[PDB]
């Protein structure tokens, strides 16, 4: 159930020069590439080991495509300002996201959509041949892209190029991309008292934490934080509960994760 | 001072990602030339003057063609800055960004002298206006009709489509249509 | 034009234990636009060798970033995260709690 | 592998 995803952002700064462009790429939960237009020598930079040995031809072609897209965004930002009758003084944001999902081993579904100032603008439909415009301004873009046969080009990338290279990355980095890392767990006691179940250093980010009581889920009184990055490629999460001081040994924490042979059960 | 002249080599219709020369020239021996563009992205270019072979000129290289380089151009001569009157405006157009329209002749491509002949330009894309070249413009299957009047001297014609909000960005060229008067 | 408030979490990479080298993190997510200023405070004062990740965003188009630095936790040495955003009336400080 | 497309 692997996937490859790209995220691009352009932000305009009237007066302080031409817009800022940043793009990043992921395979599942692992970043592997970045590009920033404000760097001294702007170029595509690897962020995972399994793309570090692709050769200078590969990385020069990627760099040229990034610089082309930043120039394309600069024109689009000027066009959007005209569609919406906006002044030339304010700052505006344009975001773009695309990628492919794999299953039998081929394309499960593709993505390609855009946003302006935080709201939907235009998106490629799941048929990879028609568009969904969000307002009357985006209808101008749809008419231009239909006349340019542009949906044909995005479908060809998503069904061929996206799938081929995702398979290549998954093979060259299969020792880290296809080997899950199990969480390290422990329970802490904080004085009626508080029981906290920890899970640290796991990959991928998908995980489930559940407190119990003689086999009964305790969902009603469970504090739970959002999954957060550890900073080294792994993730953390904890779930807490409050308990009558004395019944601590009646409660159990349960962990479900890809890196465990079978689900875990913990006590304080 | 007097205004200079401005032309494009080989023409003002520039294919996408190609290059064109904008040449300002005069008999006055200007030291510098300025090239100004009005449109989406305004710019101003400067070049030193060249005085060989009986004329004073400067050759501005515009390319590879992108959307931000299309617009209305005017060039100036500098006596020192201290500039002259503006040259006649010149519209530089980028082509090849959309699919080509269809071009047909209502009473036939081969015609008799004195007979009236009308050309038609159609497409399924929602183009807002069409352009004919032997340089007419008519507003918009979306199609516009071009009447040529009584046939005298035929030639070869081409057709382009465009959108109202971006008048310097044209579609691909239609297939050329040869008209013959006999 | 939409705008969203940042969510904040302050924590360490590994379980804290005074006298040992660690990494102190401040994780901001769910905000819009992306213009933001985030500071790591050592006893109320600014640390200057702080790095951060590359800009990215989620399904709802909101951004997320991680700020991190090397540090040594001890006792009675307090740490906090200070962020400012167009959506906040005044800067917001969030203190580090090594039990959370 | 990145991809670059038309303007809006």
């Amino acid at each position: 159930s692997h996937s490859m995803r790209y995220f691009s952002t352009s932000v305009s700064r009237p007066g302080r020069g031409e817009p800022r462009f940043i793009a990043v790429g992921y395979v599942d939960d692992t970043q592997f590439v970045r590009f920033d237009s404000d760097a001294a020598s702007p170029r595509g930079e690897p962020r995972a080991p399994w793309v570090e040995q692709e050769g200078p031809e590969y990385w020069d072609r990627e760099t040229q495509k990034y610089k082309r897209q930043a120039q394309t965004d600069r024109v689009s930002l000027r066009n959007l300002r005209g569609y919406y009758n906006q002044s030339e003084a304010g700052s505006h944001t344009l975001q773009w996201m695309f990628g492919c999902d794999l299953g039998d081993g081929r394309l499960l579904r593709g993505y390609d959509q855009s946003a302006y100032d935080g709201k939907d603008y235009i998106a490629l439909n799941e048929d990879l041949r028609s568009w969904t415009a969000a307002d009357t301004a985006a209808q101008i873009t749809q008419r231009k892209w239909e006349a340019a046969r542009e949906a044909e080009q995005r479908r060809a990338y998503l069904e061929g190029t996206c799938v081929e290279w995702l398979r290549r990355y998954l093979e060259n980095g299969k020792e880290t991309l296809q080997r899950a890392e199990h969480p390290k767990t422990h329970v802490t006691h904080h004085p009626e008292a508080t029981l906290r179940c920890w899970a640290l250093g796991f990959y991928p980010a998908e995980i489930t934490l559940t407190w119990q009581w003689d086999g009964e889920d305790q969902t009603q009184d469970t504090e739970l934080v959002e999954t957060r990055p550890a900073g080294d490629g792994t993730f953390q999460k904890w779930a807490a509960v409050v308990v009558p001081s004395g019944e601590e040994q009646r409660y159990t924490c349960h962990v479900q994760h890809e890196g465990l042979p079978e689900p875990l059960t913990l006590r304080w | 001072h007097r205004k200079p002249s401005l032309l494009a080599h080989p023409g003002r219709l520039v294919k996408s990602e190609e290059t064109v020369i904008l040449q300002c020239w005069s008999d006055v021996r200007f030291e510098h030339f300025l090239l100004h563009r009005e449109g989406k992205f305004k710019d101003t270019l400067h070049l030193i003057g060249e005085h060989h072979d009986g004329v004073s000129k400067a050759n501005f290289s515009i390319g590879p063609m992108m959307q931000d380089l299309a617009g209305t151009y005017r060039c100036y001569g500098s006596v020192t800055y201290q500039l002259s009157a503006p040259s006649d405006p010149l519209d530089i157009v980028i082509t090849g960004l959309y699919e080509k329209p269809s071009l047909s002749a209502q009473p036939g491509p081969t015609v008799l002298a004195g007979e009236s002949v009308t050309l038609s330009c159609s497409s399924r894309s929602s183009y807002d206006m069409y352009h004919l070249s032997l340089e007419c413009r008519f507003s918009a299957t979306f199609q516009a009709d071009f009447p040529l009047g009584p046939a005298t001297h035929g030639g070869t014609y081409r057709c382009f489509g465009s959108f109202r909000d971006s008048p310097y960005e044209w579609s691909n060229s239609s297939d050329p249509l040869l008209v013959s008067v006999i | 034009m939409i705008q969203r408030t940042p969510k904040i979490q302050v924590y360490s990479r590994h379980p804290a234990e005074n006298g040992k080298s660690n990494f102190l993190n401040c994780y901001v997510s769910g905000f819009h636009p992306s213009d933001i200023e985030v500071d790591l405070l050592k006893n109320g004062e600014r640390i200057e060798k702080v790095e951060h990740s590359d800009l990215s965003f989620s399904k709802d188009w909101s951004f997320y970033l991680l700020y991190y630095t090397e540090f040594t936790p001890t006792e009675k040495d307090e740490y906090a995260c200070r962020v400012n955003h167009v959506t906040l009336s005044q800067p917001k400080i969030v203190k580090w709690d090594r039990d959370m | 592998l990145y991809n670059t497309v038309a303007t809006l």
